[PDB]
């Protein structure tokens, strides 16, 4: 499982920003104009109209990933590893 | 560089979708994450208030830290015990820490955190009984065969993960403005420096600690302030925004670590075979679904 | 997402807040674009009015008897978009 | 190679590996409410669909019926074939005539 | 009026209870093409 | 003629009857857990069935 | 299925019971046999000793805030086995 997690938008009040292409995995990251962001306290930017919010999303494993995982493995000729037992003389001789 | 010092954090509000009044809205509590991946049905929640940490920021067990959405916008300690996790019916506390809950929960379609005496908040997340074995169940039974599994551990200082923290941006209050007789003014509270950036007529940058009269802002709608001393880290949450500075300031741990451990799975009714030819006839009871698995023992 | 606050006994008539000048809201044009109160989120203590965008108290307030805020949901037509009012009362 | 809604839609070399390399189909969209949250829709992810039709393991789909076992990946008690077997018996168990 | 769950019976009673159910068979309603628990943040507002 | 699993696999000539006779698929395990309970597996009853 | 009793306001380190001598399992094997308590049953009063396997008392036991009794798993590894412990408090 991913865990898909979502950093905080980067906003600015009427300037024109563009975000550089990290090499974090599954990296999106969009630009919205015409944003005019509302939390708690009222209006963040005091620019009207023309403010720039920057989205950002990755992924990243999950926290339970360390049990839930599937290891992907290529299988070439195996050999074979016998147990053998020799009653030789009534003489118990056990091998590998 | 994992940090468990809480003196460095305080709780944020986050906006959640489905409040108690059907609407979305900024709450104490916000749930960021569930997973559900221990075979007991114990469930991990992320939750934007911090648990068992009192308003100072020391390990007091029993009473938690939110950040209220009242006038006086700073950290508020509350009890433990008026707080309830629900997705059907009520969810059993399993355990708590700063950030995370931990908790047995029934079936349903939705998982709520409530502060009680309300501020609830509620996210879709589907959750289901869950097998250990090949055999279903309720409950386990007291014969079984005691097979390996996975839960989560409900000792709190175990790590599963980490959480990147960040030093928080600014807030940009509505109550710091005094548009009057066409003339706007600040209100510093108690005279701290609430500084302001704002554009009357170009950008202005200044830190004001008395009421400032404005050059050029006419209305209030194009000028905002905010608090500066603000020095206390915050997860990355989506509801927030960053500062100019987003690097990972600390690393907070991720508790109830998925650890193996024993657990009873029931064994079925032996069934009966009846001998015929080349081949058998299992006649088989249960009451609960049992998986039947068979394979020749040749090359097909 | 509008935080609004009234103090204690506050009279009939008196100020909450102005939502279309927090919101950005032509004064104007806000009879063209229907706005009203959500049928949904109605408190019977505040109204607004719809000319003026401005929301204000309707019956006197009782502390003891309200709780613990109060949701006030409002909406407009083209576009289709509604907004939010949380309001303390203090005591 | 990676597709969304598959199996291997995330991977990496090891678990604690930096260089974790995924291909979800994971879109931002334009927060339609005044509100500061990052709206954003994606596919489900491949782990749970492949749990869901995964069939039956090795463990029980597995021709001369002997048993799968892991750490190391190995299939113990196999029943195919013949060994040929070269033994030279010391000359200490050989009697007199 | 009342919001409530869905269920098959609907039921008024006086605590401290003289309670009076009646078979309703109540489920929950939709608005648009999409089934959905709650309604979301991001969305299209429509008409309802 | 009792058989588990269908009608009539217990039987009796009354109600109030001693002579009562049964062949239900019943087995006796050994316990796992260290208590003193009886783990018991049946055949279904056969007159729900 | 193991019963044990504390009195009330005992220090931390006390004894309350030895688990593995109670159930008859040798000592000198328990590291071997994976002796470990289940990660769901836990409590923040209560630990044990691994190597010794002797349940003893970890924080200091408030009467007032548990409640009544407090509930301890452990299990072990080849041959796997669960066993369950109730401790009663005093007042
Ligand atoms: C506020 O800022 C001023 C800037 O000159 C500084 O001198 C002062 O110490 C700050 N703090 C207060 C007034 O608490
Ligand atoms: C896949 O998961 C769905 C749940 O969405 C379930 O109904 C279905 O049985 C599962 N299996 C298959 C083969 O579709
Ligand atoms: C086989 O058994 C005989 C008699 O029991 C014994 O004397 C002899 O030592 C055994 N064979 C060998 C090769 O040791």
């Amino acid at each position: 499982k991913f865990h898909t997690v979502v950093p905080s938008p980067q906003v600015k009040c009427c300037g024109s920003l563009e975000c550089k292409a990290s090499s974090k995995a599954d990296y999106t990251c969009r630009v919205f104009g015409g944003v005019y962001p509302f939390m708690w306290g009222g209006a963040q930017c005091f620019c009207d109209s023309e403010n720039t919010q920057l989205s950002e999303a990755y992924v990243e494993f999950a926290p339970d990933c360390t049990i839930d995982h599937a290891v992907a493995l290529k299988v070439h000729t195996a050999a074979l590893k016998v147990g053998l037992r020799i009653v030789y003389g009534n003489t118990t001789a056990r091998l590998d | 560089s994992i940090t468990d010092d809480f003196t460095l954090t305080s709780p944020y509000l986050g906006f959640c979708p489905y409040c108690r009044h059907s609407a979305p809205c900024f709450s104490p509590i916000k749930i960021e994450n569930v997973w559900d991946e221990s075979d007991d049905g114990s469930i991990r929640i992320q939750v934007s208030a911090q648990f068992g940490y009192n308003q100072a920021g020391t390990a007091d067990v029993t009473k938690f830290r939110y950040m209220s959405y009242d006038h006086d916008h700073d950290i508020k300690e509350d009890s433990m015990e008026k707080l309830a996790i629900s997705t059907s019916g009520p969810c059993r506390r399993l355990g708590h820490k700063g950030y995370f809950l931990l908790a047995q929960c029934p079936p349903g379609d939705s998982v709520t955190v409530s502060i009680t005496s309300e501020n609830s908040c509620t996210v879709e997340k589907k959750i289901r009984r869950k097998f250990v074995g090949r055999e279903e169940y309720l409950f386990p039974p007291v014969h079984g065969k005691l097979v390996k599994c996975h839960v989560y551990d409900h000792l709190k200082e175990t790590s599963a993960g980490y959480i990147t923290m960040h030093r928080p941006g600014p807030h940009a209050y509505k109550s710091y403005l005094e548009e009057a007789s066409g003339e706007v003014y600040i209100k510093p509270p108690s005279g701290k420096n609430v500084t302001y950036e704002c554009k009357c007529g170009d950008y202005s940058t200044g830190i004001v600690s008395t009421r400032t009269k404005m050059n050029g802002c006419t209305k209030a709608k194009q000028c905002i302030a905010y608090k500066r001393d603000q020095t206390k880290w915050v997860f990355n949450s989506p509801d927030l925004i960053r500062h100019t500075d987003h690097s990972v300031q600390g690393k907070l741990h991720i508790p109830f670590r998925l650890t193996p451990t024993v657990c009873p799975v029931p064994l079925a009714h032996t069934p009966t075979v009846t001998k015929w030819f080349k081949g058998i006839t299992l006649h088989l009871t249960a009451t609960r679904p049992t998986l039947l698995t068979t394979r020749k023992l040749g090359l097909r | 997402q509008l935080h609004y606050t009234v103090q204690e006994e506050q009279e009939h008539g008196t100020f909450v807040g102005n939502i279309a000048e927090d919101l950005g809201l032509d004064i104007t044009k806000l009879s063209a674009r229907g706005f009203q109160t959500v049928p949904n989120s109605r408190t019977p203590y505040l109204d607004l009015n719809l000319e003026t965008g401005v929301l204000y108290v309707n019956e006197k307030i009782d502390r003891e008897q309200i709780c613990c805020v109060l949701h006030l949901e409002v909406f407009l037509e083209n576009p289709l978009e509604l907004f939010q009012v949380e309001i303390e009362v203090l005591d | 190679a990676m597709n969304p809604g598959a199996f291997g839609d995330i991977q990496a070399s090891s678990l604690d590996a930096t260089d974790i390399v995924a291909r979800t189909d994971i879109r931002l969209l334009k927060p339609s409410v005044k509100n500061i949250h990052v709206p954003y829709t994606q596919a489900v992810s491949g782990y749970e669909m492949w749990k869901n039709n995964s069939g039956r393991p090795l463990q029980e789909t597995a021709p001369f019926g002997c048993k799968i076992e892991v750490e190391p990946l190995r299939a113990t008690n196999c029943a195919y074939g013949h060994i040929p077997i070269s033994i030279d018996i010391p000359d200490a168990a050989f009697v007199r005539s």
